[PDB]
């Protein structure tokens, strides 16, 4: 429900790709892991996972 | 370019 801004960081827990998120508009205080299917950035997500 | 907050 939330504008991403940048995935900051990848992780796999649980058997789940996880992503750490930055969220557009709020500190760096307020930044999560949200499970892959959350998320509706396909831009970011191929952008993370080509240049990483 | 959204994500649901868990």
């Amino acid at each position: 429900e939330y504008a991403v801004e940048k995935i900051i960081d990848r992780r796999v827990r649980k058997g789940m790709v996880e992503y750490y998120l930055k969220w557009k508009g709020y500190p760096e205080t307020e930044n999560t892991w949200e499970p892959e299917n959350n998320l509706d950035c396909q831009d970011l997500i191929q952008q993370y996972e080509a240049s990483r | 370019q959204t994500a649901r907050k868990s």
